[PDB]
RNA sequence: CGGUCCGGCCGGGAACUCAAAGGAGACUGCCAGUGAUAAACUGGAGGAAGGUGGGGAUGACGUCAAGUCAUCAUGGCCCUUACGACCAGGGCUACACACGUGCUACAAUGGCGCAUACAAAGAGAAGCGACCUCGCGAGAGCAAGCGGACCUCAUAAAGUGCGUCGUAGUCCGGAUUGGAGUCUGCAACUCGACUCCAUGAAGUCGGAAUCGCUAGUAAUCGUGGAUCAGAAUGCCACGGUG
């Protein structure tokens, strides 16, 4: 059963473990609601299992770990998509049609030297 | 500020001057060049001379300067208006 | 029981002196445990380059330090003698625990 | 950009309902990265006018976006330090972004006990041609007809 | 790298190395609230008739090879004026260029 | 109601109301109340008027109004007679605890 | 998979996240249009990434008698019983003023408090310094472990669910003031910082002007690092939201 993946967003890291079932959503531990407050994250991490509609008839189990809501709340769904890739992979087609196999590379750039935040400039005093 | 139980910085020489000045009692005042030194409540009754550098200021100290530095009256600029 | 902290600076001399180690102890003995890789230690330093007055010539360098395990958990009577009779190459640093 | 010319990007779509012109009314409403707020503001606002103009949800936005929808753009060509403007047609994203970001500036204009009764009063009024929208755009309108001479 | 500061600075080295015991004894000592205040009070006036140039936080850092009294690392023991030049010439067994 | 001598509103909540009084800031105003017992989410009204009194009396245990305003008079021209440097900062009108008099004695100089 | 004190404690293992070493890997490689049957540009397909995939060092001959003989060396002048040299006390921190820059606030996306959540990277032996007894608070005493994927600094916040206040110089704003101890170094009147009780300033989006940013960037929130007995709104980095 298992099917596996790892997916990954910002500097965190995810681990689905889908099997054959019902929800059953259970995320480091704690469920859904309790683990994402941002209800708006309980969404990113369900949006997979609709373009699909295991919704209600997959289970799960996933285990986050590094970041913030910020992305953890993404890296479980390019998981949740790699893992449904394993379970039939002739859903690559949808997935990939709704942005959801890529992985963001959108990292964080260094705080240059003279710079202050990485770009942005001290002020120069006019003449 | 300093520990509770460390103690005043009173100096060698100072506490002796003072002890002669006032078993001697005498009315001439004592120049003292500490600057950084506390005060002690026999001292209470005499004229001291402290030095800035500029002037050896004096100081006619009463009953309400014990737990202080002697130097608090005594400063060091020159100023009392810019015009 | 018995194991062997390496440090250094540069990761194609400190395997060589792991590899000295590992094959003298599968030699003279067996039951080794490999090299485990610890994460390096890196230091960074921001250095003003300006000699009077320049608050913008800097330069950003890092001071690396690699460091790793070799453990010998079993120990005959060869093996703490040929991983102590070593000539060991300059530059590395040992840190041996023989608890 | 002289050289690059770039398109427009992709926004998410909204997982709320389902809509980009939701989606870019949130992400424009939304300031110091809020957004969970404010995306509870503005569909507490949104389910409270559906009730109150008896239409759906997305509709009711949509047509009280269109009401007071504009239609020219006040822009500053002007060859130098003289003062010579020009109005000109918007295109349509142009022009519903526009309308959406005076939508959610009379909100923070007019205030209220919270700004999702602020948002629900204002859309109660641009549901019939009322509150701020609409005399913006009308104010707007008015000074880019008015000068017609001026190519 | 005035001469006339270099010989200070070994001095307050020369002299805060020979006191370490008597004062450390006496810090404990002041520091400790089991002491009788005549004894504290005999110690620290004792402690402080001591030459006064003689404090281990008495001496700036100063630097190894030039004595700039500004920027002194201690990493290095040196500024960074001197220490560009050093990992430059690349005396400093890893000091490389770096980007993160 | 009207304590310490100072009519304190009666639609306000109690911490806030004795508050105004000279002499308390935020946390002596829950303290006294903690220590007399009064709650700190109801108003004067709607609260027991015997307990106006307790009050009135409990406000004497530390200085008030007119004992803080004569307090700090009397301290200022003890400084003002001793004439030390908190005598000579405080009677000429500048920041006696070592700020800079050259371009932040703006409170102090008065707007110019 | 198993016992299990419900804790990965170990029994075990190397699928994974992580740890450091070697690599596959995006090259216009493709299909279509445009373009000169080119180079290229535009779409789409695969793809983790697409046209430089995304950030940093690397600053070409030369310009500014550009800036430092105050890091240093240095050809000449120079002082040779003082411009060399001695330590103590002051002043570099002051002031009717004008200016570069930033922090702090204008209050309903905002402050007051009570569950509650997710980071990276760092520094540590004259050291980092868990506990505990205490203190309204700073920290006092006793003090485990650790050159550290082991212990400390370090219950991070913004977020979130509740309550609460209601538009007011405000429960906003936290400066000045009298006093209190604490860290700290022989000594904080000039001249430290922390603390909490008390007065609770100014200020209520600010003319002409003016500066920064094109994407995980603006903007907000907190943390970390070097200097150093302590004394950061300065400096250098780090991630979260977005
Ligand atoms: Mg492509
Ligand atoms: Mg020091």
């Amino acid at each position: 059963n298992q099917y596996y993946g790892t997916g990954r967003r910002k500097s965190s890291a995810a681990r689905v473990f889908i099997k054959p079932g019902n929800g059953k959503i259970v995320i480091n531990q704690r469920s859904l609601e309790q683990y994402f407050g941002r209800e708006t994250a309980r969404m990113v991490v369900r949006q997979p299992l609709e373009l699909v509609d295991m919704v209600e008839k997959l289970d799960l189990y996933i285990t986050v770990k590094g970041g913030g809501i910020s992305g953890q709340a993404g890296a479980i769904r390019h998981g949740i998509t790699r893992a449904l890739m394993e379970y039939d992979e002739s859903l690559r087609s949808e997935l990939r049609k709704a942005g959801f196999v890529t992985r963001d590379a959108r990292q964080v750039e260094r705080k240059k030297v003279g710079l202050r935040k990485a770009r942005r400039r001290p002020q120069f005093s006019k003449r | 500020p300093r520990s509770l139980k460390k103690g005043p910085f009173i100096d060698l020489h100072l506490l002796k001057k003072v002890e002669k000045a006032v078993e001697s009692g005498d009315k001439k005042p004592l120049r003292t060049w500490s600057r950084r030194s506390t005060i002690f409540p026999n001292m209470i009754g005499l004229t001291i001379a402290v030095h800035n550098g500029r002037q050896h200021v004096p100081v006619f100290v009463t009953d309400e300067m014990v737990g202080h530095k002697l130097g608090e009256f005594a400063p060091t600029r020159t100023y009392r208006g810019h015009a | 029981r018995i194991r062997i902290r390496l440090k250094a600076f540069d990761h194609r001399l400190i395997d060589q002196a792991t590899a000295e180690i590992v094959e003298t102890a599968k030699r003279t003995g067996a039951q080794v445990r490999g090299p485990i890789p610890l994460p390096t230690r890196k230091e960074r330093f921001t250095v003003l380059i300006s000699p009077h007055v320049n608050k913008d010539a800097r330069d950003q360098y890092e001071i690396r330090t690699h460091l790793r395990l070799v453990d010998i958990v079993e120990p005959t009577e060869k093996t703490v003698d040929a991983l102590m009779r070593l000539d060991l190459a300059a530059g590395v640093d040992v840190q041996i625990s023989l608890g | 950009p002289r050289r690059r010319v770039i398109g427009q990007r992709k926004i998410l779509p909204d997982p709320k309902f389902g809509s980009e012109l939701l989606a870019k009314f949130v992400n424009i409403l939304m300031v110091d990265g809020k957004k969970s707020t404010a995306e509870s503001i503005v569909y507490s606002a949104l389910e409270t006018l559906a009730q109150r103009s008896g239409k759906s949800e997305l509709e009711a936005f949509e047509v009280a976006l269109e009401n007071v929808r504009p239609t020219v753009e006040v822009k500053s060509r002007r060859v130098g330090g003289s003062t010579y403007q020009v109005p000109v047609e918007v295109r349509p994203v142009r022009r519903n972004a526009l309308a959406m970001r005076w939508i959610v500036e009379a909100a923070r204009k007019r205030g209220d006990k919270s700004m999702a009764l602020r948002l629900a009063n204002e859309l109660s009024d641009a549901a019939e041609n009322k509150g701020t929208a609409v005399k913006k755009r009308e104010d707007v309108h008015r000074m880019a007809e008015a000068n017609k001479a001026f190519a | 790298a005035k001469q006339s500061m270099k010989a200070r600075e070994v001095k307050r080295v020369a002299l805060a190395d020979k006191y370490f015991a008597k004062r450390a004894e006496l810090k404990a000592i002041i520091s400790d609230v089991n002491a009788s205040d005549e004894d504290r009070w005999n110690a620290v006036l004792k402690l402080q008739t001591l030459p006064r140039d003689s404090s281990p936080s008495r001496q700036r850092n100063r630097c190894r090879q030039t004595g700039r009294p500004h920027g002194f690392l201690r990493k290095f023991g040196l500024s960074r004026i001197k220490v560009r030049e050093a990992a430059m010439r690349g005396e400093i067994p890893g000091l490389k260029k770096a980007s993160w | 109601a009207r304590i310490a001598g100072i009519n304190i509103p009666d639609h306000k909540h109690a911490v806030i109301a004795l508050t105004s009084i000279y002499g308390v800031g935020k946390t002596r105003s829950k303290a006294i109340l903690a220590a007399a017992g009064i709650a700190e989410d109801v108003k004067i009204s709607e609260l027991s008027e015997g307990q106006i009194d307790t009050l009135r009396d409990e406000v004497a245990k530390f200085v008030v109004e007119g004992d803080l305003r004569r307090e700090i008079s009397m301290s200022i021209k003890r400084l003002m007679d001793l004439g030390c440097y908190r005598g000579l900062r405080h009677r000429r009108g500048l920041p006696v605890r070592g700020q800079r008099t050259k371009t932040n004695a703006r409170t102090r100089k008065g707007p110019r």
